[PDB]
């Protein structure tokens, strides 16, 4: 997993200036860190237990 | 006979894309001139490019 902002760096070096401005929420969601969503309970584990 | 008009601007626009170039009335050979609308269309691509 390489760094984000090279990422960006890339993606936006690699775009046409006619889908630029359209493709900047795409660069801008693909480099935003991962903030992992609420999974399936399962409570009480066995250490709690 | 309808289409007359456009084979005849055709015949025009032929001859003066290929005009050639004379100095003194005789005509200089192999002489190459960059236009104004091409010289414009480079700069133009040049900003454009440098500008995204």
């Amino acid at each position: 997993e390489g760094n984000s902002v090279a990422g960006i760096i890339k993606s936006v070096n690699e775009t046409s200036g006619a889908n630029l401005l359209s493709s900047l929420k795409t660069i801008k969601a693909q480099a935003a860190p991962i903030y992992p969503a609420a999974a399936s309970s399962t409570g009480y584990s066995t250490q709690a237990k | 006979a309808k289409n007359a008009s456009e084979v005849s601007e055709l015949l025009a626009k032929s001859l003066a894309e290929k005009a050639v170039v004379t100095e003194g009335g005789k005509v200089v050979e192999g002489f190459s001139y960059v236009s104004k609308a091409v010289a414009a269309k480079v700069i133009a691509t040049r900003r454009a490019e440098v500008h995204e």
